């Protein structure tokens, strides 16, 4: 289908960024205890 | 291969006449033509004039014919055009210019003869490089 | 032109005349032990 | 009549009949503007304007 | 439509003989007497509308018409063409050994 | 003290956390200059007329490039060695259309390099140690004015000097062995020992003194642990290292005096790169590498190739292709 | 005065054409039984002005000025000639030779750089008839040949050229050769262009004139590849008439 | 998008060359 | 010019991903 090229960087990212973000503060928590 | 009488066997003029050389007058031939002549002609090219080599298919098309010992020798004294209708010593090293063209001054005429036998001898040896130029190097 | 030239040639002159000036002011004591 | 003036009289240039999803510039949609090809008039067999 | 004009050039006589209206002067090296007083003749009084019409360039001596009738078999003409003439080309067309 | 004393005592501070220094003061705005402008031309400038035909050629990423086909593109060849700052310049859009921000950039650049050299020797001073690492960084600096000012400078062009750009410095190589059979050159070969020298000698110390560190942690931490900053001792045991060199080839191919060993380490490279920067810097007046083409012939004197006339052959294709539409004339002399 | 070279190098002044005192308002009269010749023709051009492209709806292209980057290299100089009497009286100049072209880089608003051949090549340019004295409102106008601004063995970027080169995209070896035929088939253009002459001074007694020209003529089409502007160059002259 | 994108990377090296010099960790006397 | 359009993404996700793992390793490391 001729679909927007840019959905496929767009989609990565905005899974990529915001997780990436989340397992950082997650693991860091666990380094604590 | 070597160096033999058959290699070393040019035409003396245009009658037909040929004439034998030496190891040692060809290899005098290729020391003088070094020394006077390679500046402008190395490897049977002309560095100031491309158009015209020392091929002996040009020489004998030109005039006077110079694929032979006599016109050469000739050319060394009172160098012409291809066309033979103009002089040109005063812009080509020669005997009669050997004022202005120093490196003329103390040649003998049996150095001529070894530089025309080089000249007309060298083809024989190298076929197309002599005369061809960088495509041939 | 000639303006962005001129400005060059005092900028350079100013840094050119620190350097020079800078070494003579006794550099030669400007090291952590002898002050000749 | 200034092409201009026409351009502006073409709902294409309508801000209100975009989409949210569709991106980019207007020229991305109908395209980059050329030429004013004329105003239209239509008439019926019997040569009434109709509009 | 787009046809490169010099390979064309090249299935004409231009590709086989010599060209009095669009060759380059060192060709005339090829044959015995041309070059390079009657070459430089033919370039200056160039173009001819056939080949015989070298032989009325003004001044020929009589042995130079000689030397170009002996050569008239060697020559042809073809319409000029512009690149090949343009830049002083026919003087020296960047071709050395 | 007065103004002035307190400016030169701020110049001079060794607690600044970048020295500055004499040399710096000149050093700093020579740098910013060149890099400001280099970062800007390699984005942005348009097509520079390298070869002075009117055949300008695109360097930045804006007109066409990547990084690695990009560069600050040698002022034209019109130009030649003529000094052509910006107000020399009827406008901007002619400066770069002929190639001025490359004038800038090397120009500014050899100079806060040269600076940076000399301030290598003035903090030394300011902190009591030997003086003569920067005769270490004077083998590449050497280098640089080779490639953009010695030979420039012999050929009588700037337009000949290496490119700000990944291809251009490959375009450079290329047309040097050509024109000067560089590979030919012993000072060339001497900066390939130098460099190749330079590698093996770098992994063969960081190799034997790693084999010989000292057993000072466990196996789940870094070995780098070991060894504690400012540390009295030393965290190797020379000993062992030569014991194991000196065997590996003979006792005295090996050093065992550590001053010794690592003033090796230092002049190998350094000497090497002196001399391929005074290979580039001595081609630049056209004394260039051997020549043995034809130089085997037969009894009757045919030419018998060697591996120098297959370079030649290979020299010979670069020659007549590069800048195909700058000569006329049959002798390319410079 | 009488410069010298070293007084001139570096200064500009070489791509200047010389100059007449603003008295030199004489007549040089022409004698028909006589023959004369153009000994120096010196044009300098000022001002280069590029035609742009009206978009489809158009409704008029202007001329555009321009900024010059190929620096003081512009000016046709040592040009030389016979100035014909007609037998209608007018006065017909008819070039021979001369440092009679110059390649011209351009940059218009944008960035667009646009080469040119700035030339007279076989300038013809005629008085309107009975011309008894060239004076301070005697036009010429002419006509001369514009050859392609590259000729034919130049290479282009990836070696293809029409007395030289590759002749097909070799980068590309089995694209479909179609598209890119007008990048592949060099051609050499010749067109025309117009020049307009008018001496507002003249030297009667040296047959020095000086004056301003326009001329029209199209720029560099790279050898077919794209279409050339139309180019509207002005600047000023200086002629020496020389009995023949 | 690919000017871009060796841009960006491009400057990220310039931050990193930043925070590498004047936020490291500090070299101390164990 | 006519680029690889999936090389916006393989660069992309080419710094992205060891980058991200290098910042993860050190961040739980400044907090034990
Ligand atoms: C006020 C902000 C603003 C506005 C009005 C514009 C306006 C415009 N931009 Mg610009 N831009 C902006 C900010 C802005 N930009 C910023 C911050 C950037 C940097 C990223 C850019 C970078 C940029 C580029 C690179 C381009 C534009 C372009 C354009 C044009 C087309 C926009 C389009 O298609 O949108 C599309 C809009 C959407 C698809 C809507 C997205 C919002 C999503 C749907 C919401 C997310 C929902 C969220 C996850 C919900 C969860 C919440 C809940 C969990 C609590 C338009 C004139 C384009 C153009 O034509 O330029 C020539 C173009 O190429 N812009
Ligand atoms: C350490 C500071 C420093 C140094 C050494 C240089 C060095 C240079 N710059 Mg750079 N520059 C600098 C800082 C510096 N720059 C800064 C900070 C900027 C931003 C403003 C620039 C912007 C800049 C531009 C835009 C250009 C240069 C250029 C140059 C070159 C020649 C400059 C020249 O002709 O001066 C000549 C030097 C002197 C006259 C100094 C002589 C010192 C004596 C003692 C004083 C003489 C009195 C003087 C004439 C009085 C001035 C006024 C008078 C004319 C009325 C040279 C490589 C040009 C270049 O690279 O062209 C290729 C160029 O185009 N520079
Ligand atoms: C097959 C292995 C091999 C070998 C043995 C050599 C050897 C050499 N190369 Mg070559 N080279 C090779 C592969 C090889 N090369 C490859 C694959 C490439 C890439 C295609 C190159 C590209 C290359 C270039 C471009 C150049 C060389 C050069 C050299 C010389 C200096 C190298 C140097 O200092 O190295 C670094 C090593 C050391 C400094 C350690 C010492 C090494 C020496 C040679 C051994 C000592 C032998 C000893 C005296 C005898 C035994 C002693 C015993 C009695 C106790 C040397 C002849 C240069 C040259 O031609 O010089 C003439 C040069 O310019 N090399
Ligand atoms: C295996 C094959 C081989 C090898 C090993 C070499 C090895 C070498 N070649 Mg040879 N070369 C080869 C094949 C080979 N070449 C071939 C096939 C050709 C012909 C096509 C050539 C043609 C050739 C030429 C024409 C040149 C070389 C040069 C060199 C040297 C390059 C390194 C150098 O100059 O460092 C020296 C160091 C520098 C150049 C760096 C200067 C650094 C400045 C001062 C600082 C820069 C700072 C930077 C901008 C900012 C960093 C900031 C950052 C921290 C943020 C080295 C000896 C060059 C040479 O001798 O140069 C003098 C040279 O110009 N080669
Ligand atoms: C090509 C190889 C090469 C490069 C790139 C290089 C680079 C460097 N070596 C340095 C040092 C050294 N290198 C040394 C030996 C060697 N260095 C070698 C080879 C190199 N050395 C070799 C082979 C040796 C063995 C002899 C020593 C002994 C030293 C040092 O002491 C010195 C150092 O301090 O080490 C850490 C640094 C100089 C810092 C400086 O001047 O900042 C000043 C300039 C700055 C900060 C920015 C300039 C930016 C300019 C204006 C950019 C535009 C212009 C450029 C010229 C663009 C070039 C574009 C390219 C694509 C070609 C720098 C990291
Ligand atoms: C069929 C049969 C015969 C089988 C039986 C086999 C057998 C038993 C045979 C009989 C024995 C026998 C030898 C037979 C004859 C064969 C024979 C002699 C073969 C020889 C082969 C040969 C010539 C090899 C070449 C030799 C060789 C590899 C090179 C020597 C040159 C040389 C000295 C090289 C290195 C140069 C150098 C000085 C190195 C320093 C580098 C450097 C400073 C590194 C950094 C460093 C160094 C340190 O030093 C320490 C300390 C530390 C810290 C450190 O950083
Ligand atoms: C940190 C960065 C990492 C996070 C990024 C994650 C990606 C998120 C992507 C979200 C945007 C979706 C992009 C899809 C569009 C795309 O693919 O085309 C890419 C489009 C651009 O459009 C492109 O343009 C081109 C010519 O320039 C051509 O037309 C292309 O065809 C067209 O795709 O991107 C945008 O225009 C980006 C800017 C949008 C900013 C305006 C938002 C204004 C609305 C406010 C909304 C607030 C709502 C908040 C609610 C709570
Ligand atoms: C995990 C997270 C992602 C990690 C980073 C991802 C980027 C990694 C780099 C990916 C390769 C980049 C290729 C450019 C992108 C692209 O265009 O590819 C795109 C190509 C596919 O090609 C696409 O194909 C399409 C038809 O399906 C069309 O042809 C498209 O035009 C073409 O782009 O991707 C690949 O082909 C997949 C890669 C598989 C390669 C395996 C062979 C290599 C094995 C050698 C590995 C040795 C490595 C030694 C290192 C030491
Ligand atoms: C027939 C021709 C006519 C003849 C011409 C002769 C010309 C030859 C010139 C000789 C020059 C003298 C030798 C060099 C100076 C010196 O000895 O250094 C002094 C030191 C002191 O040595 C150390 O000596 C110490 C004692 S002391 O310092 O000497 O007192 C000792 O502590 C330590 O163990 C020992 O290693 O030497 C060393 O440290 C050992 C390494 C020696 C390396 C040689 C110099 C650098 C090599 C450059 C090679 C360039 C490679 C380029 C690659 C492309
Ligand atoms: C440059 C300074 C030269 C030197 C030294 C020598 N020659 Fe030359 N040669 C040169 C030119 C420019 C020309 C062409 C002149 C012309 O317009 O005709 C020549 C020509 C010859 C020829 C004729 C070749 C032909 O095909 O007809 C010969 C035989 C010749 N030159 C010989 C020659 C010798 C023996 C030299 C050493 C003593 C020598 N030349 C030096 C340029 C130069
Ligand atoms: C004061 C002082 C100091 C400091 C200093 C400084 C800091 C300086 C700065 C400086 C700088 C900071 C400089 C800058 C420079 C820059 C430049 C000079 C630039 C240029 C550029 C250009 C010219 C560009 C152009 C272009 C291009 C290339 C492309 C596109 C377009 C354009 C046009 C934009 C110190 C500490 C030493 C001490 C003493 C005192
Ligand atoms: O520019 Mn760069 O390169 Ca040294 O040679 Mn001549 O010039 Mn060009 O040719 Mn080959
Ligand atoms: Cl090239
Ligand atoms: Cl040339
Ligand atoms: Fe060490």
């Amino acid at each position: 289908m001729e679909v927007n090229q840019l959905g496929l960087i767009a989609t990565a990212l905005f899974v990529l960024v915001p997780s990436v973000f989340l397992i950082i503060l997650y693991v860091q928590t666990e380094s604590q205890q | 291969a070597e160096l033999t009488p058959e290699v070393l066997t040019v035409p003396l003029n245009s009658e037909g006449k040929t004439i034998t050389l030496t190891e040692k007058q060809y290899l005098e031939g290729k020391r003088l033509f070094q020394y006077a002549c390679a500046s402008c002609h190395v490897g049977g090219i002309t560095k100031t004039n491309p158009s015209l080599d020392l091929r002996t298919e040009t020489l004998a098309l030109a005039t006077p014919p110079r694929d032979n010992i006599e016109g050469l020798v000739d050319y060394m004294k009172n160098p012409t055009t291809y066309d033979g209708e103009q002089e040109i010593a005063e812009v080509h090293p020669s005997l009669r210019s050997a004022d202005i063209f120093p490196k003329m001054r103390n040649l003998t005429e049996k150095d001529l003869v070894a530089i025309a036998g080089h000249i007309l001898v060298e083809p024989k040896i190298l076929g197309d490089k002599w005369g061809g130029g960088k495509v041939y190097y | 032109m000639e303006t962005l030239k001129i400005t060059v040639y005092i900028v350079v002159t100013f840094f050119v005349l620190l350097f020079v000036f800078g070494f003579l002011s006794g550099d030669p004591a400007r090291n952590p032990k002898r002050k000749d | 009549i200034p092409e201009k003036l026409a351009f502006y009289d073409y709902i294409g240039n309508n801000p209100a009949k975009g989409g949210l999803f569709r991106t980019g510039p207007m020229n991305k949609g109908d395209g980059i503007a050329q030429a004013w090809k004329g105003h239209a008039v239509f008439r019926n067999k019997e040569g009434e304007e109709l509009f | 439509e787009l046809v490169n004009v010099v390979d064309e050039k090249l299935g004409t006589a231009y590709g086989e003989k010599i060209d009095l209206n669009n060759t380059n002067i060192a060709a005339f090296i090829q044959y015995r007497g041309l070059y390079p007083t009657l070459a430089k003749l033919i370039v200056k009084n160039a173009p001819y509308e056939s080949v015989e019409d070298v032989l009325n360039i003004p001044g020929l001596t009589e042995r130079q018409k000689q030397i170009l009738r002996e050569n008239l078999e060697h020559f042809t003409v073809t319409e000029v063409e512009t690149a090949l003439v343009e830049g002083g080309d026919r003087y020296n067309n960047g071709l050395y050994k | 003290a007065n103004l002035w004393e307190r400016f030169c005592n701020w110049v001079t501070s060794t607690d600044n956390r970048l020295y500055v220094g004499w040399f710096g003061v000149i050093m700093i705005p020579t740098l910013l200059a060149a890099t400001i402008c280099f970062v800007i031309a390699f984005i942005a400038a348009p097509p520079v007329d390298i070869d002075g035909i009117r055949e300008p050629v695109s360097g930045s990423l804006l007109y066409g490039n990547n990084i690695i086909t990009g560069a600050v593109v040698p002022s034209s060849n019109a130009i030649g060695l003529h000094f052509y700052p910006i107000w020399e310049a009827a406008s901007l859009d002619e400066w770069l259309y002929n190639g001025g921000p490359y004038q800038l950039i090397i120009f500014h650049f050899l100079l806060g390099a040269s600076c940076y050299m000399g301030r290598q020797w003035e903090l030394s001073y300011r902190l009591g140690m030997r003086p003569w690492i920067c005769v270490a960084y004077s083998a590449p600096l050497a280098s640089a004015f080779a490639v953009f000012l010695i030979y420039p400078i012999g050929q009588g062009s700037f337009s000949d000097g290496m490119p700000l750009g990944i291809s251009g410095t490959f375009n450079f190589m290329i047309v040097f062995q050509a024109e000067h059979n560089i590979l030919m050159h012993p000072f060339h070969q001497l900066g390939v020992a130098g460099v190749f020298g330079g590698a093996l000698f770098c992994a063969m110390h960081g190799s034997l003194v790693t084999s010989s560190l000292i057993r000072e942690t466990t196996e789940t931490e870094s070995a780098n642990y070991g060894y504690k900053f400012g540390q009295e001792e030393e965290t190797y045991n020379i000993v062992a290292a030569h014991g194991y060199f000196g065997r590996l080839i003979f006792q005295y191919a090996s050093f065992n005096n550590s001053r010794s060993l690592h003033f090796f380490l230092a002049a190998w490279p350094v000497v090497g790169v002196w001399f391929t920067a005074l290979g580039i810097s001595t081609m630049a007046f056209n004394l260039n590498g051997f020549n043995f083409n034809h130089s085997v012939i037969d009894a009757k004197g045919n030419v018998i190739n060697t591996w120098a006339d297959i370079i030649n052959r290979a020299n010979l294709g670069m020659e007549v292709m590069h800048e195909r539409n700058a000569h006329n004339f049959p002798l390319d002399l410079a | 005065q009488t410069l010298t070279y070293d007084d001139i190098v570096g200064t500009g002044l070489a791509n200047k054409c010389p100059t007449l005192d603003d008295t030199a308002r004489g007549a040089y009269p022409i004698d028909s039984s006589q023959t004369y010749r153009i000994a120096r023709l010196c044009l300098q051009p000022t001002t280069f002005l590029v035609k742009e492209e009206p978009k489809n709806k158009r409704q008029e292209a202007e001329f555009v000025p321009t900024k010059l980057v190929t620096r003081e290299t512009t000016s046709l100089d040592q040009i030389q000639g016979e100035l014909k009497v007609n037998s209608d009286g007018s006065l017909t100049f008819v070039e021979e030779d001369g440092i009679d072209f110059q390649p011209v880089t351009v940059q218009m608003a944008g960035g667009e750089r646009i080469p040119l051949l700035f030339t007279v090549k076989n300038l013809v340019a005629s008085t309107q008839p009975n011309v008894t004295s060239i004076t301070t409102s005697t036009d010429f106008k002419g006509e001369f040949n514009v050859p392609s601004y590259r000729t034919a063995n130049f290479l282009d970027p990836k070696g293809r050229g029409l007395a030289s080169g590759y002749d097909s995209a070799i980068a590309l070896p089995q694209a479909k050769e179609e598209e890119l035929a007008r990048a592949n088939v060099k051609r050499f253009s010749l067109t025309k262009g117009q020049i307009s002459l008018n001496v507002a001074k003249v030297d009667g007694r040296t047959g020095e004139i000086a004056g301003t020209f326009e001329s029209e003529q199209l720029s560099d089409d790279d050898m077919g590849a794209h279409e050339p502007h139309e180019v509207k160059i002005q600047g000023v002259f200086y002629a020496s008439i020389e009995p023949a | 998008m690919e000017t871009i994108t060796y841009v960006f990377i491009f400057a990220c090296i310039i931050a990193l060359f930043f925070f590498a010099i004047f936020f490291r960790e500090p070299p101390r006397i164990t």
